[PDB]
């Protein structure tokens, strides 16, 4: 009848809702555990990130998909056809907003202002700085630069208290400075920008790489070898 | 090649 | 129009895998009582198939879990995971009855040749057999009698309104043939079936298309794997 | 495993 009993029984449906391929269900349950306003553990939030990025991806994916198909349309000239397409498009856009709302909301009033320890507030910037990237995604005029700003701020906190708190090999620093460049590459349009945080980032972690331990090691070098990739792509 | 960010379990 | 509209729309769902809104339009379509072309016959299909096969899935993976923990002992965890396991074989008995309820008020009265009368037969044969899956006691045998009479059905018309080498008749023997071995227990008649397919239609293989090929010898040789794999047993 | 018509 506890919490704790609560929380216990929503991490284990989680885990089985993560098993059975159901992120709707493990959304609805780790959303429960982070509204109890109190610091996650590492596997809670990792649950967490995994039910919502599953639950925003799949709507990224069609958007993506029926946003090509509405180029090819437009093209071609198929009003009537572009009528539905886009009606369709805008349907996916309304999850989105719901989707990427509904987990900004739970960082900003439960989350973030829980969270006692370095890696799980770099953590929670940076999805807060992730999920308003999203929505930049598809957002145009004022929202767009709206997003925009939203979530430069949240990865600069991210950032700021990354730079302290985390060693440059910290996975969660690594994987905070691929989205990052990520957003100065797709979102501001900054090529360089992106590049030189991409760079910088790797260099730091290469220097101190012997201190990291085995799984962290596994983590770290999978997160510089994105960062790598992305870098290669964007001065080809 | 298309751009990545941090991937999901 | 509206029926244009309607396929043009499934086809932008399957395009973003959006199945759910797939099957709500081709449910409109089969609904209008009309013989539907072979690409409204496989948009259909794809759309339920991939509604269905979500649950199926999940349902395995559940099913897999409860019998790890019933070992283990987790009282509290079985009762979770079984709440967890009914929850899916509703979702699974509310999506099958809905296809099969549309085969038999729609698709079948309406059908107009011989193949799209063994297509449809076939889907209730599978979807029926899906209910066979997970159902127990009299709702099984139920499920496991209806799935055998209209994959019957299906092969009755079939050995007389298609060649061999069919891709319809072939995976209609394939989805038959793994009936006979899941549902009904019956390793004998599932490869007897299977390599009666294979061997008809390996007797009339200057029969199929160059088209008709790549399908059918896909179906031929997964007819091939089952037979492997039940004689190995 | 066993396998049927793929989709």
């Amino acid at each position: 009848g506890s919490t704790m009993d609560d929380r216990e029984d929503l991490v284990y449906q989680a885990k089985l809702a993560e098993q059975a391929e159901r992120y709707d269900e493990m959304v609805e349950s780790m959303k429960k555990v982070a509204g109890m306003d109190v610091e996650l553990t590492v596997e809670e939030r990792n649950l967490l990130s995994v039910a919502y990025k599953n639950v925003i991806g799949a709507r990224r994916a069609s958007w993506r998909i029926i946003s090509s198909i509405e180029q090819k349309e437009e093209n071609k000239g198929g009003e009537d056809k572009l009528k539905m397409i886009r009606e369709y498009r805008q349907m996916v856009e309304t999850e989105l907003k719901l989707i990427c709302c509904d987990i900004l909301d739970v960082l900003d009033k439960h989350l973030i202002p829980a969270a006692n320890t370095g890696e799980s507030k770099v953590f929670y910037y940076k999805m807060k700085g992730d999920y308003h990237r999203y929505l930049a995604e598809f957002a145009t005029g004022n929202d767009r630069k709206e997003a925009a700003e939203n979530s430069l701020v949240a990865y600069k906190a991210a950032s700021d208290i990354a730079m302290t708190e985390l060693p440059p090999t910290h996975p969660i620093r690594l994987g905070l400075a691929l989205n990052f460049s990520v957003f100065y590459y797709e979102i501001l349009n900054s090529p360089d920008r992106a590049c030189r945080l991409a760079k910088a980032a790797f260099d730091d972690a290469i220097a101190e790489l012997d201190t990291l331990s085995e799984e962290s090691y596994k983590d770290s070098t999978l997160i510089m070898q994105l960062l790598r990739d992305n870098l290669t792509l964007w001065t080809s | 090649t298309r751009t990545q960010s941090l991937p999901t379990r």
